[PDB]
RNA sequence: CGACUUACCAACCCGAUGCAAACUGCGAAUACCGGAGAAUGUUAUCACGGGAGACACACGGCGGGUGCUAACGUCCGUC
RNA sequence: UCCUCCUAAAGAGUAACGGAGGAGCACGAAGGUUGGCUAAUCCUGGUCGGACAUCAGGAGGUUAGUGCAAUGGCAUAAGCCAGCUUGACUGCGAGCGUGACGGCGCGAGCAGGUGCGAAAGCAGGUCAUAGUGAUCCGGUGGUUCUGAAUGGAAGGGCCAUC
RNA sequence: UGCCUGGCGGCCGUAGCGCGGUGGUCCCACCUGACCCCAUGCCGAACUCAGAAGUGAAACGCCGUAGCGCCGAUGGUAGUGUGGGGUCUCCCCAUGCGAGAGUAGGGAACUGCCAGGCAA
């Protein structure tokens, strides 16, 4: 894995409106707010 | 294919040594039991071989297929070649990068008398 | 007026007509016209012979042409001295060796087939004979 | 990584029972995922390539590489060796977390959603699809980007045919409408 | 608009199979490598094959592609 | 024949020089190859000149 | 957004038939190069020296280009 | 004038105001070495994207590519990518090819000093074959070689080059 | 000595493709992890290191099958050197050499050195 060439991949906790919370490592930033997820959605 | 890529990689070196007409030290590497062989210029007979597959050399090193194993095999080929009489040889990578176990085997061999 | 399309070269050497024909057997129809003599057939001659048979058979049956010109022939213009390069292409000819099958035909009676081929051979510059499809 | 444990926990057994294979490795398994972005408009403005690469780094966990034209074609005014797109291939562990983000936060956020397609198979077991806009992924704030360009996704597995690939994907609760 | 040609380069085999040659003598002159150098035979920059040792020249076919080789044996 | 001929002068005091060609339109900067000087029998830096 | 037929145009392929100086997945006879051997030939061979002439060729056979598979035509190869 | 194919008759060579095409360069890298890689064309899925951009898989085995026309060659790649570099080096050169000659071409090996590689080794430009002009006269730099009474110098010679 | 396995060759399509079966005691492959050695013009993909859980799925080796590729006669034919002849822009005779394609058929290899396991 090359160094100082990739974006930061820090962990962050995200929760949606329907009460589902999960931890994901991404580049979103500081905080995230969601309304729908895999479940609790009219898919 | 891993084998096809490796053979293609080593073909030029093998041909160069073949036309040069000199005894060559050929090493075969796998996830376990690194091998080594000495081949006559004609390529038809094996002067001497060593490896960690035989109990005579596999009864000391903790695990076969590491840096320590390469040094043992590299050393093992040395005194065998010196005892046989042949001194100068040409190292053959056989398509294996000369970085880790292959380098360790060669380093052990060269410091043990088989200068090349 | 049979003629190739976008041939590789405009002109080619005269060559020679030695040898022996290859397509010596009927392969498509049941009757055919075999070449006895040796020579070359122009595109005009092939067209004239083809028209003669089609009229003779009254557009009944099938007609196969087993020869293609695929060979340009040049001719110097009148009142032109020798030299100054190869002449311009004028017409296309097909080299014919003995035994070559010129035309093949099927779907008509043998009796009507003989006269149709006889009319065509009358408009060709090489001795020809009538042949029938052989069993193997 | 969590679904990788989920895959190793009973999905392999689910694959085992349904296809009653002889061995365990016979079950299909994903090995890598690939992201493509055929921008195409590098000729009009090559400056946008860098930012077009940047967002893919936002969705992905690593730096993309810019692909160059295989050959020059007069119908597109593109010369050989000219960058006209970028791609990303992710495997190992990082693919799993991205697969989570796609299957949990991305698919539901599709504008005018109707259902994930089930006929998008190459005929050997590899799945491909595309997206209209970037805001589906959370890494876009709607104010730092002003482009409508989309991207393509493609997941490749060791399936020998579509039937096991579709069955394997179904085990991952794919919509397949 | 024709009439142009190039001076002939006099290529071809200079020494044929079964005749002794001296070291450094030209065996084959060729544009490409129709014949490949074998034993005691060297290849020049223009693909010329010359003898690197004194002996008898022989031709043979070897390799998976059945490509022709020229060798020299010290006889 | 846009390519024009230049002279490479040894950095040593010896007057030996090499002659070559270069394209000033594309590569206008000087040439600093390291070549062998037989007067001193050493490899030295050669500078471009007229 | 499913999808279907065709009296009608037709790609790529498959089976059969041909053609090519500037096509070859095949391939002679001769010729040419090298080696060994007997007979034969006034050394017929090669190298060096003295003296030349000649450098407008023609027809015939064979293999061709050109021309009209015309020319006691013209241009090459070999006897 | 030079290069490639055919004519040219299976060694070489071989004419015509015979049939086809090209050259009067380019490149400090497109050279050297070390390490690695392997196309064209089709089929299926996929946003713009459409027969033809990019991605994934499959058939294919070089129909690709090789700075420039053609022929021969090229998987050990001579084709594609990257690191380090200047052997595109000096003095020679056994032995051959090719020419009537002037001349042109190939070249192991030796000495000196370099580059790449752990090393065996490779490198005296470029996949090869066109990219070129004798001699005279004169210019520039080096070299007591000479320098017409002597010491210098001028001018010549030799070497590199225009 | 035999069934096997790996490496280095000879030989190069009778040796290569397609279909079916077969192999984990060793060896081989896949495979877990990779902070460190090493690398991605991004990716433990590839290369490299630390391992051996699991497996014979893929690949690889072996066996069977002619469905292809491939090899291939005898005979005849074409061509052809030399010497003659003809209704001589093409052929024939005596003698020497003798294809290509196709046919019957063959055919899904053989072999040397070294190292390791099992049975001997």
């Amino acid at each position: 894995m090359k160094k100082d060439i990739h974006p930061k991949y820090e962990e962050i906790t995200a929760s949606c409106s329907c009460g589902n919370v999960m931890k994901i490592r991404s580049t979103v930033g500081h905080d995230l707010n969601l309304d729908v997820c895999s479940k609790c959605h009219p898919f | 294919d891993k084998k096809s890529a490796r053979i293609r990689r080593a073909t030029r070196a093998r041909r160069k040594l073949q036309e040069l007409g000199a005894t060559r030290l050929v090493v075969h590497r796998t996830p376990r039991h690194i091998y080594a062989q000495v081949i006559a210029p004609n390529g038809s007979e094996v002067l001497v071989a060593a490896s960690t597959v035989e109990k005579a050399i596999a009864e000391q090193l903790k695990y076969t297929g590491n840096k320590d194993a390469a040094a043992a095999v590299g050393k093992a080929v040395a005194e065998r070649a010196l005892e046989k009489g042949i001194k100068d040889v040409s190292f053959d990578r056989s398509g294996f990068q000369y970085h880790g176990r292959v380098q360790a085997l060669a380093d052990a061999a060269r410091e043990a008398g088989l200068q090349f | 007026m049979l003629q190739p399309k976008r041939t590789k070269f405009r002109k080619m050497h005269k060559g020679r007509n030695r040898g022996l024909a290859q397509g010596t057997d009927v392969s498509f129809g049941s009757f055919g016209l075999k070449a006895v003599g040796r020579g070359r057939l122009t595109a005009r001659q092939i067209e004239a012979a083809r028209r003669a048979m089609t009229r003779a058979v009254k557009r009944q049956g099938k007609i196969w042409i087993r020869v293609f010109p695929d060979k340009p022939i040049t001719e110097k213009p009148l009142a032109v001295r020798m030299g100054k390069g190869k002449g311009n292409v004028e017409y296309w000819v097909a080299l014919i060796q003995p035994g070559k099958v010129l035309y093949e035909m099927d779907g008509v009676p043998e009796e009507l087939a003989r006269e149709a081929f006889k009319l065509a051979a009358a408009k060709l510059p090489i001795k020809t004979t009538f042949v029938t499809k052989t069993v193997m | 990584a969590k679904l990788h444990d989920y895959y190793k926990d009973e999905v392999v057994k689910k694959l085992m029972t349904e296809f009653n294979y002889n061995s365990v490795m016979q079950v299909p398994r994903v090995e890598k995922i690939t992201l493509n972005m055929g921008v195409g408009e590098a000729i009009a403005d090559k400056k946008l390539l860098d930012n077009a690469a940047a967002d893919l780094a936002a969705i992905s966990g690593q730096k993309p590489l810019i692909t160059k034209a295989r050959k020059s074609v007069a119908g597109f005014k593109i010369r050989q060796g000219y960058p006209i797109g970028c791609k990303v291939t992710l495997r190992g562990e990082r693919m799993w977390e991205f697969f989570e983000r796609l299957i949990t936060i991305a698919v539901p956020r599709i504008r005018d959603f109707r259902g994930l397609s089930a006929k998008s198979f190459d005929g050997r077991g590899n799945y491909s699809m595309g997206v209209r806009e970037q805001i589906i992924f959370p890494e876009i704030d709607y104010d730092k980007v002003d482009r409508v360009r989309g991207l393509d996704i493609t997941i490749t597995t060791t399936a020998k045919s579509d039937e096991e690939g579709r069955a394997l994907l179904a085990a991952f609760d794919f919509p397949f409408r | 608009r024709n009439g142009r040609d190039s001076e002939a380069k006099r290529l071809g085999v200079k020494r044929f199979g079964g005749e002794s040659v001296l070291a450094g003598s030209i065996i084959v002159r060729q544009r490409g490598t129709k014949f490949h150098a074998g034993a005691n035979v060297g290849c020049g920059r223009d693909h010329t094959l010359f003898a690197k040792a004194d002996g008898k020249v022989k031709f043979e076919v070897k390799g998976p592609k059945n490509r022709k080789f020229i060798s020299i044996e010290a006889e | 024949g846009i390519r024009e001929k230049i002279k490479l002068v040894s950095s040593a005091g010896t007057g030996h020089f090499y002659t070559t060609t270069k394209n000033k339109r594309t590569k206008p900067e000087k040439l600093e190859l390291k070549k062998f000087d037989p007067v001193v029998r050493q490899h030295v830096i050669y500078k471009e000149a007229k």
